[PDB]
């Protein structure tokens, strides 16, 4: 701008983050526990013990 | 009394295990000393017989 003259921006932008699209993750061993949180499983174990 | 001792110690051990898994450190610290006392009491048999925690012959002693 010190040596030329600009116009008002015709397109405003900024820095941003590019990532690879999340894919269907390869199922993990012990993915059969995913429907319930770990805390539920531990409470189940200790309720079994207590009962 | 002999038939009734193991449940107490093992249930207290269950308490200790539960508080370990839940990561409740303070209560586990408060409970470890009694755990070790029970362990020592059960596995020492200070009585010379060393066959039962309470022995009818050794029992009836005032001490």
């Amino acid at each position: 701008e010190e040596v030329i003259d600009f116009s008002k921006p015709f397109m405003s932008l900024g820095i941003s983050i590019m990532i690879k699209k999340p894919q269907k993750s390869k199922p993990g061993v012990f993915s059969f526990l995913d429907p319930l949180a770990y805390e539920i499983w531990m409470c189940i174990v200790f309720a079994y013990i207590g009962v | 009394l002999r038939k009734l001792v193991v449940p107490e110690y093992s249930i207290h051990g269950l308490f200790c295990l539960m508080f370990l898994c839940a990561a409740e450190w303070v209560t586990l610290g408060l409970n470890i000393p009694l755990l070790f006392y029970h362990l020592w009491r059960y596995f020492h048999r200070p009585a010379d017989g060393s066959e039962v925690m309470y022995d009818a012959v050794s029992i009836m002693n005032a001490d």
